[PDB]
């Protein structure tokens, strides 16, 4: 797998999103700001900040077809950003009605609603009313017992998966009338009203990541125990066909993405994207996409003269501290499609706590 | 300081001022010293006349060892009736001083030296009686063992000079032995004091200081002190013995030897304190070494240029 480092951000990057044309990306720095980056030849340039949040921004997402950015923060708010004709962005506060921080945000596949995970034991499913010119929030709350660490939407607009700090992965209906048309019958159910519970799958550690299969017929999720579990449902009120856990030898995956119906890429505290492959008969960790998993006299500049004396003075010796062998130098926080049709992701991007934004080609 | 002064520095500086002063002001000054000793310095009837008085818990024992005779010999016409709550007193009249700056200086020194002068009488009694025993042993060398055996009990001085130290001493025809029945009650000073008392005795075994008094140490008492009242073999005391031989109290050296042996446990106590300041500088030097092991976890970034007050700078 080829990798290219697109940019190095000055501060940590728990989330990023590209637009549909991959011509700009938005990223959450560790502050209350969000950074918008545009192309600059083969490089990238900081086009503008957003700074409407009061406390640390936790997550950000960019809607492909409708070209809107949604942002979430420890200030308990969300803002939706929409493009004006003159090229500036219109902010819009969304009243999430959360008692604690917003922790994670995702746009729905039809982009008519988004969901915000929280530390408040609830998920704010947010949709727009043209009759009021308001974004309004519905709380999913019945089975959720702790911080929601991650969200994913089923390819049908109704079902929401959630990874939770109570060591469970939930599948919940986020069906909203006068936004959704009725969902088709599925392996998760057919009688599917708001906050109906399709699964409460267990984990060995906090569920950092969740992801539906490209067909929607299975859920992968990743735990803080350094495992990926893949769940194949049977029917409502019935146990799964298979509930396959693969246990990794590395530090935990924080993020997770189906490459196709039979393969998953995952990454996290191991600093490296891994590939898992399988089906309802069994799953295995099959490759590491970073070759760095294998642990792989002339004139001298003023900045080398000065830094070797600063290293002798501040540290033990002149010798510079070496890079980690992986491309990411710190945990890789998010893992997102970049190229190929849905069901056949050909390339994906990652961003990390080291501020690298990196493109990976399978 | 590596060594303690023998005299009370306040009394020396105050009398060196007042013996020179054109216009003496009044004073009323209680002044502490080591070993629970205290002085009162005052002008109780005229600014012209200074009364200096010493309070010392062992003074009644010291009077039994010829102390008043030595204090009358040292201070002469300046001796005064004791002040209430004080054991000894001297009155100096600032219009009655010696005719020279050098006689005035050695009088200001002599009065500041008063704690070691009151405490010197048992040592002068031992040194002068060793000279009698030395002459008798020089008369009949085969009778000398019996003179030394009787002088070891009949000519022994014990001074319970503070509640955690007894100094015991006696003459024999060629020596004065003095034993410090010694203790530290503060627990960190007992722990550091074990190192100080051990290295003190091992120092005397090295070639460089064979000229010194013989030293011995234990923690039961030396045989000839085991039945002295208030010595006790289980009661956490160590026993530092000094054997002063005739060369350590020769006439050129008696008064320095007396001054220097009395301050033994005070130099040890002071250096057990000063060793903590040394350990603390030894520690914070290698806190600064461990900084450099954490500084290699800071990733390298250039800071913006700042003036000496920390204000931002806009050049280069």
């Amino acid at each position: 797998a080829t990798s290219q480092v697109l940019h190095i951000l000055p501060k940590p990057s728990y989330e990023h999103a590209f637009n549909s044309q991959r011509t700009e990306f938005v990223t959450t720095t560790a502050t209350n700001q969000v950074e918008l980056y545009e192309q600059d030849g083969n490089g990238w340039k900081h086009a503008r900040t957003f700074s409407d949040h009061d406390k640390i921004v936790t997550c950000v997402d960019w809607a492909p077809k409708s070209n809107r950015i949604v942002t979430c923060s420890q200030d308990r708010n969300a803002y939706v950003y929409e493009k004006r004709p003159d090229g500036t962005w219109k902010q819009t506060l969304v009243l999430l009605r959360l008692n604690r921080a917003a922790t994670f945000v995702r746009w729905s596949p039809n982009e008519d609603k988004f969901a915000v995970g929280s530390g408040a034991r609830v998920i704010s499913v947010c949709y727009f009313e043209q009759e009021n010119d308001w974004w309004v929030s519905k709380h999913l709350k019945r089975p959720l017992r702790s911080t929601i660490l991650s969200l994913d939407w089923h390819p049908n607009n109704v079902l929401l998966a959630a990874g939770c700090a109570d060591r469970k992965a939930y599948v919940l209906s986020a069906y909203v009338r006068d936004v959704d048309a009725k969902p088709e019958a599925s392996v998760w159910g057919s009688r599917l009203p708001f906050n109906t519970v399709c699964a409460e799958y267990p984990s060995g550690g906090w569920v950092h990541a969740v992801g539906f299969s490209p067909s929607g017929n299975a859920l992968a999720y990743a735990g803080h125990d350094s495992s990926v579990t893949i769940a194949y449902p049977s029917a409502p009120e019935q146990p799964p066909r298979a509930l396959i856990t693969v246990k990794l030898s590395q530090l935990p995956l924080r993020s997770l993405l189906w490459a196709n119906e039979s393969a998953i890429v995952a990454a996290g505290y191991n600093y490296s994207p891994i590939l898992l492959q399988g089906n309802e008969s069994g799953w295995a960790h099959t490759r590491d996409l970073d070759a760095g998993t294998s642990k792989t006299e002339g004139p001298v500049s003023f900045t080398a003269l000065r830094s070797t004396f600063r290293n002798m003075d501040l540290k033990g010796s002149s010798q510079s501290i070496s890079s980690l062998p992986t491309v990411h130098q710190n945990m890789i926080a998010t893992l997102r499609p970049y190229a190929g049709t849905p069901g056949n992701i050909t390339a994906f991007t990652s961003s990390g706590t080291d501020g690298r934004v990196v493109l990976w080609t399978l | 300081m590596l060594s303690l002064d023998y005299n009370n520095i306040f009394i020396y500086e105050l009398l060196t001022e007042r013996f020179s002063s054109e216009n003496p002001s009044s004073i009323d000054q209680v002044v502490t010293d080591f070993d629970g000793v205290t002085f009162h310095i005052s002008t109780p009837e005229e600014k012209t006349k200074i009364l200096i008085s010493l309070s010392m818990k062992c003074y009644p024992e010291l009077v039994n060892y010829g102390t008043l005779d030595l204090l009358k010999q040292i201070y002469g016409a300046y001796v005064h009736e004791p002040e209430m709550g004080y054991n000894f007193s001297i009155l100096i009249d600032l219009q009655q001083l010696p005719a020279t700056d050098e006689e005035k200086e050695q009088l200001a020194m002599s009065i500041s030296m008063l704690k070691r002068n009151v405490l010197a009488a048992p040592f002068h009694r031992a040194f002068t009686k060793q000279a009698e025993l030395a002459d008798l042993a020089r008369k009949d060398p085969e009778n000398a063992p019996m003179l030394d055996k009787q002088a070891t009990s009949q000519e022994l001085m014990a001074i319970h000079y503070r509640d955690e130290e007894t100094i015991v001493l006696w003459p024999e025809h060629d020596r004065v032995t003095v034993v410090f029945s010694t203790k530290f009650r503060e627990e960190t000073d007992r722990i550091f004091g074990k190192v100080f008392l051990q290295e003190f005795v091992d120092a005397r075994r090295r070639p460089a200081i064979q000229t010194a008094p013989q030293v011995l140490f234990s923690y039961d008492p030396p045989l000839e002190i085991r039945d002295i009242q208030g010595i006790q073999k289980g009661d956490d005391f160590g026993f530092v013995t000094f054997v002063l031989f005739e060369r350590h109290f020769t006439p050129q050296n008696r008064e320095d030897c007396i001054s220097h042996i009395q301050v033994f446990r005070n130099t040890l106590h002071f250096h057990i304190k000063a060793s903590k300041a040394y350990m603390h500088q030894r520690m914070r030097k290698r806190v600064a070494d461990f900084q450099k092991v954490l500084n290699r976890a800071k990733p390298d970034v250039e800071l913006e240029r700042k003036t000496a007050t920390g204000r931002s700078f806009v050049r280069a």
